[PDB]
């Protein structure tokens, strides 16, 4: 039917809202972890100081 | 010749307007991804002032 | 046609079949020698022999092998049947049988090359009729820049039959037949005005019901101030067409770093107040941008505006980015606070602004790393910080504390604290 149906189309909606919500509270601790790949960025400073030495 | 306009009708709203609610949803995507770069801003911009200022 | 109009469109044609110097011509028909002869200065030698060969193939009765070698007033009347009043079928049909000899789909390659032979045209036309009302863009001794770039913006809506837009050097070999280029003329409307304006205006239609006041604003500075502008005409050209109708009219100087110094207190003091307005700065790495505010500028800490604001870019590319409704922060303008930012700001939030200038005045970030919220807009400038010398905010359409208080510069000489400063200032 359609209004036997229609909720059937709505929980389906409601379903894709919240991976939508999962990956959002994913992408926030997804790259903190590349955002401590800034300290990688530290070494080429590092060994550019020992060039300077050098 | 009936079923052939309610069939019709079942696509006003099933596809049409249902899918529009997976529209806005995956672009609460688009709103994640400029807060994740707020903190990977937040957590640079603490720390390569620090271990630069170091060197 | 209206016989107001079917007048002067017969009293072109016949004083051009009656030319002296092409001899063995009658006076049903005319020749191509005295085509290149009214127009004299006022078009481009790349356009003139087109405006031949794309009113010379048309076919009017059905059975010839190609085009005629007179052209007379049945091929001139249908020709501006087909663009001054003609419909999509009929419009793009002389734009195809203008580019190839050969009746075919146009490749892909060769309608850039039209499309860079129009829009260098539109400005010789408008030039030489004496129309830019101030907004005189300089010429670069060369090609134009903004010629070029404008041009490959409008192939940008060029949608090809397979869904998937010109990417990448397989963009010049599509075979673009008259299916694919009749929604390109139905999308993009400029492509339909500047045809009626390197027609329509060395020819010297006075009938015609276009409007020339909301095509190219005018340029209301003050004068005495030799002021040169960042934008050139076809940029000005470009962000009126974005804008509400009702205020594409006139565009008034509200600052300029140039004249009204390089701070700013003055920034801030010249646009607040003054409505709508269009800001548009251009950092070291030659990449002018900016946005255009839909309210007045007022000094608030909250986010203000609505979805009339958007951004644009001129001199990198030329597109134009509304808004998307996600949030609302439009606007942002703060003076003098330590907690929250201070300077000029639009789209984004606070520090994560897609477009910001800072109190420290040529400096500031566009940071959308990967787009806008507000705004589904790039990255505008080169970096990620940039720095800029030249910034206009442009309206569109339309004492001191040292002498305010006389007893309070009676109660400062009572208490002691001196003047610092006379003879120093004026009255």
């Amino acid at each position: 039917q359609g209004i036997q149906q229609l909720l059937q189309a709505e929980k389906r909606a409601a379903e894709k809202v919240a991976d939508a919500r999962k990956r959002k509270a994913r992408r926030l601790k997804q790259a903190k972890e590349e955002a401590q790949m800034e300290v990688d960025q530290y070494r080429r400073e590092r060994e550019q100081e020992f060039q300077s030495k050098q | 010749l009936s079923d052939a306009d309610v069939q019709k009708q079942i696509k006003h709203m099933m596809a049409f307007i249902e899918q529009e609610a997976n529209e806005k949803a995956e672009e609460i995507d688009a709103k994640a991804e400029e807060e994740f770069n707020i903190e990977k801003g937040r957590l640079v911009q603490t720390q390569r002032l620090k271990i630069m200022e170091y060197y | 046609f209206l016989p107001e109009e079917q007048a002067e469109i017969d009293q072109l044609f016949d004083a051009l079949s009656s030319d002296k110097n092409s001899p063995n011509v009658s006076s049903k028909s005319f020749s191509l020698k005295a085509l290149q002869n009214h127009v004299g200065e006022a078009l481009p030698p790349e356009m003139v022999t087109r405006l031949y060969d794309g009113m010379r193939r048309v076919d009017l009765t059905g059975k010839a092998k190609g085009p005629s070698e007179n052209v007379s007033q049945e091929q001139f009347t249908a020709s501006m049947s087909h663009l001054l009043k003609g419909n999509s079928e009929e419009k793009s049909l002389m734009i195809m049988k203008m580019i190839s000899a050969t009746e075919g789909p146009v490749k892909a390659r060769e309608v850039q090359k039209f499309t860079e032979d129009l829009v260098g045209s539109v400005v010789h036309v408008l030039s030489h009729r004496q129309e830019l009302r101030g907004w005189t863009g300089k010429e670069a001794p060369g090609p134009n820049p903004r010629v070029q770039v404008l041009a490959a913006q409008l192939l940008s809506d060029m949608k090809l039959q397979d869904g998937k837009r010109l990417l990448g050097p397989q963009w010049l070999d599509y075979d673009c037949d008259r299916a694919v280029i009749e929604d390109w003329v139905f999308r993009v409307p400029h492509v339909a005005i500047f045809l009626s304006v390197v027609i329509c205006k060395g020819f010297l239609v006075l009938c015609s019901s276009l409007d020339l006041t909301t095509l190219v604003p005018e340029r209301q500075v003050d004068q005495g101030r030799g002021f040169e502008s960042i934008l050139d005409v076809l940029s000005v050209m470009y962000i009126n067409a974005q804008l509400p109708r009702e205020q594409r009219h006139r565009w008034r100087l509200l600052f300029s770093s140039e004249l009204h110094g390089h701070s700013f207190s003055q920034l801030c003091g010249h646009i607040t107040h003054r409505g709508p307005c269009v800001a548009v700065l251009e950092d070291h790495d030659k990449h002018v941008f900016g946005g255009f505010a839909s309210c007045s500028w007022e000094v608030k800490p909250q986010f203000q505006g609505d979805n009339r604001c958007f951004l644009f870019s001129i001199c990198p590319s030329m597109a134009v980015y509304t808004h998307t409704g996600y949030n609302d922060h439009y606007m942002y303008l703060n003076h003098g606070q330590q907690t929250i930012p201070n300077g000029l700001g639009m789209g984004g939030q606070h520090n994560y602004f897609g477009l910001w200038v800072d109190v420290d005045f040529g400096k500031g970030h566009s940071r959308a790393k990967p787009t806008c919220t507000t705004y589904n807009s790039p990255q505008l400038s080169a970096q990620e910080n940039f720095q800029f010398d030249k910034m206009e905010v442009w309206a569109v359409g339309d004492k001191s504390i040292l002498d305010a208080d006389p007893e309070a510069q009676a109660l400062l000489e009572i208490s002691g604290h001196s003047r610092h400063s006379e003879g120093l200032r004026e009255v």
